[PDB]
């Protein structure tokens, strides 16, 4: 059924899966109309699909043209979202299929599991973990990739960049999940951290900094830090 | 008018004959009911007083053959049977009706319920329902499961009703997932309709047998399906003007008729709420909205 802390290691097992993230998919910016009334304005979106064991993440740019004339783009974004995923699946040889698809939302439940109805031995899952996926787009280089596109494009990245060379799946994913949520929780601060010392680059090929095993502990205590002063700041404690 | 004589009335029980119950006691000079109104189908049916468990019944049509009822000790209950002798039914029937052996079917001369419970049901179509090709009526019980619940374990002794299931391939045609799943038209009038039922009358049919077989046996399986053909309907943005007004007439009734006690078990809040509140047609059905928010507004 449902994903959550006390089956959490099932993440990191060798049954191939896939986290499929939606909240990036329709996105607008909110404005005055001439008029004085309100209007949106759509801008590029994208698909976070996303294999945790391995890192590969299957980012689907969404075009803005995809919603023109269309309506109730909201619930039009989760059955588009279905349909790309559904798209990859069958895009895949058989033997690197996933065996469950986790969504992030449980509104994507239903539309999913219509699209994918061909596959019946694919679990659709949803997830009690309120995971911060959302702030990929606070990753610079996937946040060009996506306002750059012109047209419909999937691209391909390692969002775990080399990790795996040294630290395990668990591992990796938890540092994964407290650099999204600290750049969910301040991304200024979050960037500070993570691009303060100028000696430490992003490789033209990775998405984060070449930090050594004992930057990344600095790292990952700071990043703690942040995520604690916003609760205070938030809070106020 | 037509006659069910029983052989007799050996255990005590509450018998039924469609919405008329009475109480039978343990060795009482009972030798059946007369004046059963001829055009219909109806259902026979008995709760034992010494063990509620089990209520159970038999669905017949008198144009159909001479059939009496006769209590089986082995068995423990009461079973329908045909008889082939004809002048030995009548004889049979009228020496019981000259001695007064039997209670009175009452139709109120005024009152269409059991018509309006029953405008589409057909014999034909209940014994291909219920499979049992050697009789010509039909038993139904209250734990008796459908096919469909059998999916999700006697094949022989289900209710075969046709299976709907809005999430299946049947449902939802390839490319169209969005546009199928949230308006079900495709499904109520190619595969179901055309496709399946083909026509409306056999369609309702099923849904008013659906839940006779809920009301007066509490079977399970039959509320579920009863309420999954109003959903499909109602799911539907397009539906033929005829059949909605006609869906309006049979729920009203149906509604009517439900025992005030047991709506909390057969009514499901979320069908019922989604049909009259959010779907395609929640503005269609005029009459069963009226009746419901003034008899069950608690369910709402
Ligand atoms: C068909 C036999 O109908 C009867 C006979 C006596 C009493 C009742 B009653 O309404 O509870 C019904």
């Amino acid at each position: 059924g449902a994903m959550n802390s006390s089956n959490y290691a099932e993440l990191f097992n060798n049954d191939i899966k896939l986290f499929v993230d939606d909240t990036n998919v329709y996105r607008v910016t909110v404005h005055k109309t001439f008029e004085g009334n309100v209007a949106t304005k759509a801008i590029n979106g994208c698909i976070f699909t996303l294999n945790p064991k391995t890192g590969h993440l299957f980012l689907k740019i969404i075009h803005t043209s995809v919603w023109a004339g269309q309506k109730r783009l909201s619930q039009l974004a989760k059955w588009k979202t279905a349909e790309e995923v559904s798209a990859l699946v069958r895009s895949l040889p058989k033997e690197e299929q996933p065996k469950q698809i986790i969504v992030t939302r449980k509104a994507m439940l239903d539309p999913l599991e219509v699209h994918m109805l061909d596959f019946p031995n694919i679990a659709i899952r949803p997830t009690e973990l309120r995971l911060p996926f959302s702030a990929a787009m606070s990753i610079d280089k996937l946040s060009d990739v996506v306002m750059k596109a012109t047209e419909p494009q999937m691209v391909l990245f390692n969002i775990y960049d080399d990790w795996l060379d040294r630290i395990s799946s668990y591992t990796a994913f938890s540092r994964l999940t407290l650099l999204l949520r600290a750049l969910k929780t301040n991304e200024e601060s979050a960037k500070m951290i993570l691009l303060s010392d100028p000696t430490i680059t992003i490789k033209s090929y990775h998405l984060w900094p070449s930090f050594t095993d004992e930057q990344w502990i600095t790292i990952e205590s700071q990043m703690r830090d942040l995520i604690l002063t916003e609760y205070g700041r938030k809070y106020n404690v | 008018m037509n006659t069910v004589p029983f052989t007799s009335a050996p255990i005590e029980v509450t018998i039924g004959i469609d919405q008329y119950s009475f109480n039978v006691k343990e060795n009482q000079p009972f030798h059946g009911i007369k004046d059963i109104p001829i055009g219909h189908v109806h259902v026979i049916h008995f709760q034992h007083a010494d063990n509620s468990s089990m209520r159970y019944g038999y669905w017949f049509d008198c144009r159909m053959g001479n059939f009496y009822i006769q209590y089986d000790p082995k068995d423990g209950l009461y079973k329908m049977m045909e008889e082939r002798d004809g002048a030995k039914f009548e004889n049979i029937v009228h020496n019981f009706k000259e001695r007064q052996m039997m209670v009175s079917y009452p139709k109120i001369d005024e009152d269409d319920t059991w018509y309006n419970l029953t405008e589409f049901v057909q014999m034909d179509k209940i014994r291909k329902i219920v499979r049992k090709d050697e009789n010509q009526f039909s038993y139904v019980d209250s734990s008796m499961t459908t096919v469909q619940e059998n999916e999700l374990s006697d094949p022989a002794h289900s209710l075969n009703y046709t299976v709907i299931n809005f999430k299946s391939r049947e449902a939802i045609r390839p490319g169209h997932e969005m546009e199928d799943f949230l308006d079900k038209s495709y499904y109520l009038n190619t595969v179901m309709l055309q496709g399946i039922f083909k026509n409306s009358s056999n369609y309702f049919g099923e849904l008013q047998f659906a839940f006779l077989n809920a009301m007066f046996f509490g079977n399970y399986g039959s509320s579920l399906q009863w309420h999954a053909m109003i959903e499909l309907i109602c799911s539907s943005a397009t539906v033929p003007k005829h059949m909605l007004d006609k869906l309006d007439e049979i729920l009203y009734y149906q509604i009517k008729t439900l025992p005030e006690q047991y709506s909390d078990i057969l009514l499901n809040e979320r069908v019922w709420n989604i049909c009259l509140y959010s779907s395609f047609q929640k503005n269609s059905l005029h009459n069963t909205e009226k009746i419901m928010e003034n008899k069950y507004p608690e369910l709402l």
